[PDB]
């Protein structure tokens, strides 16, 4: 955890922290739900957002639950600092078959299966190896941009 | 002016107009074992290479370590995360930003 | 190598290819053992130190021989650095017995001139050579000793040199036994003024 | 000893393919240099048929044959000199300036002595020497020991 990155946390906490106490509540998390559009956020999503936690969400609960969900979470500058190193001429998006070959016989996270999962919504050009940039920017904040 | 280095008898040589002398027999010890090191060196030269050739081998069987789990890591948290609110939310709202 | 090329065909002749100097220079030695030494019938060959009988020495022969001779009847040999010297007067070792065995190995070899300190040692080949060869007198021509292999137009052009340079007079002493070629060497030397000066 | 380094034998078993604990005779060379030692191919070939080991035919290992080997290796690592290593390469170019051309280091390090292949010949140039063709080794004798 880079510290820039553990201050976007301390800002989402306290735009989710609406009675700003320190402490998000279910009624933090119902009237956030609510300014962003959702009048339909059910009782039982926000009970088990909380039984995720061990105790009450203040700013340590938050970062040490997101830190354990988060143990591979990487920084975009760093991702594309490992695909310039796979591209090292510049410019030019990557193989789809040399990111398939070379994730499947270096280790075993790289196996096959899980490339198809790749491939499935990281689209084709993300899937296929040959842009590159858009799936740094969508581990890093998920969701189609 | 390269005599002007070296723990060595000043007095033992003497230069002239073609040559340098020198007087003997340690100087002719030092010079063998000489000899004999340079028969090693390109070889020596080239082992060092060798040796470091390998060494490079070692960072690779390992440059390469990290920056995939970063890249693995990386992707897993998404696959995760794409699919909760507080992230989908984040993602709508993380334009109007500045 | 590169350099000679002027000679080219004397080249063999004057010196040897740069490797077959480095492998011979650059080959395994043993001072304390490797030796020159006295000898009834050859004169001095050589030979490997053996034992040692405190103020006598028994030695190997090369040929397979042992005698054990006087300390002072042994002789050390140079090392391999010094193998077909062009200047024997640049060993480190003045002994009788090295400067037989440096213009003996590098006649062997067919080099009959070999450098002694100032002069210039001749032999007689009892052959033809391409060393008269007109290109060798242009090859040793403005050349310092130094700058050339062992050869006696090196003596009669820097003669001819310091002639010039020093404004001094010059002369060339040549003499042997009656069979040593002296005529032969003096008229060879002799062409050369002409040619060069003429 | 000990100083007992026990990542000599963790590194045993991140080359050994098979996982068995054995690394093959041709393997030795190359773990010798990977442990921090550079004895050369010649001294390594020696040494081997010294103790009447054949690399020629099959070879396994046991670690307890390799930590042996890797000892008497180390005695040699006093010949490790970079004075030697410079002035090498300063007497294989004219000029007060330390640049070798390429072509000459290239085909002085595949074909002079142990014979380097020129895939590892261009993978030890590539950085070190620019498009000028003069490979700065002051340079690059410092990154070749920095290895």
């Amino acid at each position: 955890f880079d510290e820039t990155e553990i201050e976007d946390f301390k800002e989402a906490f306290t735009v989710i922290d609406q009675n700003a106490d320190g402490i998000i509540d279910k009624d933090d998390l119902r009237e956030t739900f609510a300014a962003m559009g959702r009048l339909n956020v059910k009782n039982e999503e926000l009970d088990a957002m909380i039984k995720e936690a061990s105790g009450p969400i203040n700013f340590t609960v938050f970062l040490t639950m997101f830190g354990e969900k988060l143990k591979g979470a990487d920084p975009e500058d760093v991702i594309m600092g490992a695909f310039k190193v796979l591209d090292p001429d510049g410019k030019g998006s990557i193989k789809k078959s040399f990111l398939e070959e070379l994730l499947t016989t270096g280790g075993g996270r790289f196996t096959p299966e899980e490339i198809k999962n790749m491939w499935a919504a990281f689209p084709p050009d993300v899937a296929g190896n040959v842009d590159y940039k858009n799936i740094c920017y969508v581990i890093t904040h998920g969701e189609d941009a | 002016k390269l005599l002007g280095g070296g723990d060595v008898d000043h007095t033992q040589y003497a230069f002239g107009h073609t040559k340098v002398f020198f007087k003997a027999g340690l100087l002719g010890l030092l010079e063998e074992m000489r000899d004999d090191k340079l028969a090693e060196i390109i070889t020596a030269t080239q082992a060092r290479c060798r040796g470091f050739l390998m060494r490079v081998e070692y960072r690779a069987m390992v440059e390469r370590r990290e920056s995939i789990f970063c890249i693995q890591y990386n992707v897993r948290s998404f696959m995760n995360v794409k699919h909760w609110p507080w992230m989908k939310l984040f993602f709508k709202i993380k334009p109007l930003l500045k | 190598d590169a350099e000679m090329a002027a000679f080219g065909e004397a080249a063999p002749y004057l010196r040897k290819s740069e490797k077959e100097r480095i492998e011979a220079q650059n080959k395994p030695f043993d001072a304390k053992s490797s030796v020159f030494v006295v000898h009834p019938k050859q004169s001095f060959v050589k030979g490997t130190i053996q034992s040692k009988e405190g103020g006598k020495v028994t030695v190997k022969t090369e040929g397979g021989e042992t005698l054990t001779v006087k300390e002072d009847q042994v002789f050390s040999m140079n090392p391999p650095k010094y193998d077909k010297i062009e200047d024997m007067a640049m060993m480190t070792h003045l002994h009788e017995p090295a400067v037989l065995y440096n213009l003996k190995e590098r006649y062997a070899a067919w080099m009959i001139y070999t450098y002694s300190g100032l002069f210039c040692v001749t032999v007689n080949p009892y052959k033809w050579l391409p060393v008269y060869n007109p290109k060798v007198v242009l090859a040793y021509r403005g050349k310092k000793r130094q700058e050339a292999p062992p050869h006696i137009f090196s003596i009669s052009d820097n003669a001819y040199q310091f002639m010039l340079t020093d404004r001094e007079n010059q002369s060339i002493l040549i003499t042997g036994e009656s069979g040593a070629g002296k005529t032969v060497n003096t008229k060879r030397v002799i062409q050369y003024f002409a040619t060069i000066a003429a | 000893s000990k100083a007992a380094a026990d990542d000599f034998k963790e590194a045993f078993l991140l080359f050994d393919r098979t996982g068995d604990a054995k690394i093959t005779a041709s393997q030795v060379g190359d773990i010798a240099r990977a442990l921090g030692q550079n004895p050369t191919n010649a001294e390594i070939n020696k040494i081997l048929g010294n103790p009447s080991k054949e690399e020629m035919n099959a070879a396994a290992i046991t670690f307890e044959e390799f930590l042996p080997m890797l000892q008497a290796a180390a005695n040699n690592k006093d010949q490790g000199t970079f004075e030697d290593f410079v002035e090498g390469l300063r007497v294989f170019d004219k000029e007060g300036n330390g640049t070798v051309m390429g072509a000459e280091l290239r085909h002085v390090l595949a074909t002079l002595g142990e014979k380097m292949t020129e895939e590892e010949v261009e993978e030890l140039m590539k950085g070190q020497e620019d498009s000028n063709g003069c490979i700065n080794y002051e340079a690059f004798v410092k990154h070749i020991m920095s290895v």
